[PDB]
């Protein structure tokens, strides 16, 4: 187990480590999170009380470097660092530690949650879409624009998501206009899957982070890339059927996550009526329909 | 965006464009079969392109063997119709190239633009007119040559004969979609108003009758009394 200590909480704050949140007082005595579980990315974010805009957040994992957070009261805003120093690292920690002033990551042992959500997320292409050589861990906010977002304007602080646009040179063969427009197979399968991301599981890992910067951030262009890959999926004829099972179970557990009331802003009517009722795959998200039917049949 | 009244002059300004009318694409006779069942038989049908401004009509004729063995065919024929829009794009020299497509109908929005990704600046728009293009089949010559044809064919009208030589293409245009409304709501009684007087007759290169300026004031009037008249047979008044 891993450790985020935290040399002081100068303003007060909610923080969030993954799907879990607690709120730190103004100069209350906490010094970070212990118990971090190995082998998952993970997400530190932060919302402070005394201005909601900008949630914005970490990206890290423990097997990569010790990171630590130190408020900088200039740009006012919790920081990630690393730490090289690895002896000075665990005395801090110690030192926190028995004092017992950090929480505990608070994992249930039944709980699968966090690795349902990341199932497919690695760190290495999460540093790919957020680019910032010279960091292990990946900054990203509510206001982050998408690559795709842009060209429709910093680029240095950009979300670099791979551009799915289905009305494009891209997705459509010449000469196959009709084919290609209505069964999106060759775009999914040649362009994208063979293509691009080489494979399911990076598809899949690029799909699994959108949503989560959608949700723990209200990054809105994050949600437009989840749900338009969700929908290239749904809109192809053709997917290989072990494809189709995991997304099944990838967007139950996206689903089961979301908070109740934030359904209206991070769910995309259109895209889910179609992906469900009148889609190509409408039959092969059994899971994810009767949750979907059951926990948001207003959407529907 | 989407044409309208409030820009209605646009259409004969001096940028190149085209209406697209697709609906007399895809033409079916619907009757019973030996069994009691109902089938269709499909008729040869065209492609409306028409220049608002100088009149020039691209008529696609649409034979049936292009439907033969082919499933969803209403879905087809407006990919069909986008193909051969682009395919006529295409062959012409650059300068004659469309700046923008007006289609009709909205459903031909996503076919158009699929089929002219590789013109990106050429601006594919709906309209809030509602055109009534779809009697182009009223029009003797060009029904007669659409169900003639034998095999696909492309047969290039002028659809406003001489008119321009002596009216504005606002005007022409005006003119046009008023006969073909006519043509559209009562087109028996449109006919017998066009032919009515044997010593007005329609020249072998033009579409519609040799009238005086009088004599289309008279024609117009008389097109208007019918529309008005159909207006008031169909809701009591
Ligand atoms: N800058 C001092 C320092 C503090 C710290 N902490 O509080 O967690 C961690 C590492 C480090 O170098």
């Amino acid at each position: 187990m891993n450790t985020v200590p935290f040399t002081s909480a100068p303003i007060e704050v909610t923080i969030g480590i993954d799907q879990y949140s607690f709120n730190v007082k103004e100069n209350q005595p906490f010094h970070g999170i212990k118990d971090i579980p190995i082998g998952h990315v993970h997400v530190i974010h932060f919302q402070h009380a005394d201005n909601s805009s900008m949630r914005y957040g970490y990206w890290f994992d423990c097997r990569m470097g010790n990171f630590y957070i130190q408020y900088d009261p200039k740009d006012g805003l919790y920081k990630m660092m690393e730490e090289r120093d690895g002896a000075k690292f665990e005395n801090i920690v110690h030192n926190f530690k028995e004092r017992q002033m950090m929480v505990s990551y608070p994992k249930i042992d039944e709980d699968d949650t966090w690795y349902n959500l990341t199932e497919f997320v690695q760190m290495d292409k999460i540093r790919k879409i957020v680019r910032k050589d010279e960091n292990q861990f990946s900054y990203v906010d509510s206001s982050m624009t998408t690559v795709q977002e842009n060209e429709l304007s910093d680029p240095a602080h950009s979300l670099n998501y791979t551009v799915i646009n289905f009305k494009s040179r891209e997705a459509i063969r010449p000469g196959h206009e009709m084919e290609d427009f209505l069964d999106k197979s060759y775009y999914l399968n040649t362009v994208m899957l063979q293509g691009i991301f080489k494979n399911s599981s990076n598809y899949f890992g690029e799909l699994q982070f959108a949503f989560l910067n959608a949700m723990f951030f209200g990054n809105y262009g994050s949600s437009l890339q989840w749900h338009a890959m969700i929908e290239l999926i749904c809109s192809s004829a053709t997917v290989p059927k072990h494809m189709l099972d995991k997304l099944d179970e990838i967007l139950y557990y996206q689903i089961k996550t979301l908070p109740e009331q934030y359904s209206d802003i991070l769910l995309n009517e259109r895209v889910w009526n179609i992906c469900l009722y009148s889609s190509f795959q409408k039959n092969s998200l059994h899971n994810t329909e009767k949750i979907m039917e059951n926990k948001y049949p207003e959407l529907l | 965006g989407a044409m309208n009244s409030s820009n209605y002059a646009e259409l004969f300004n001096n940028d190149i464009k085209l209406f697209v009318d697709d609906t007399n694409v895809y033409r079916v006779t619907v009757h019973k079969t030996f069994e009691g069942n109902v089938a269709t038989k499909a008729i040869n049908g065209c492609i409306f392109t028409l220049n608002p401004k100088t009149g020039h009509l691209f008529l696609k004729i649409i034979h049936t063997s292009v439907w033969a063995g082919q499933k969803r065919l209403s879905q087809l024929a407006k990919w069909k119709t986008a193909e051969e829009v682009s395919a006529l794009v295409r062959s012409l020299p650059k300068e004659e190239q469309p700046k923008q497509i007006i289609v009709t109908r909205k459903a031909m929005l996503d076919p158009l633009e699929v089929h002219m990704l590789d013109f990106p600046n050429i601006a594919i728009r709906p309209t809030e007119l509602r055109l009534p293009f779809s009697a182009a089949m009223s029009i003797d010559k060009l029904s007669d040559v659409v169900m003639k044809a034998t095999e696909p064919q492309m047969v290039l009208f002028n659809i406003y004969d001489d008119w321009l030589d002596r009216i504005s293409s606002y005007t022409a245009f005006s003119r046009l979609t008023l006969l073909l409304r006519a043509l559209k709501t009562n087109e028996e009684s449109a006919k017998m108003i066009l032919l009515s007087d044997p010593t007005i007759t329609i020249k072998s290169y033009h579409l519609w009758p040799s009238f005086t300026d009088e004599q289309w004031i008279t024609i117009e009037s008389q097109m208007r009394d019918l529309i008005l008249t159909e207006y008031g047979r169909k809701y009591n008044v």
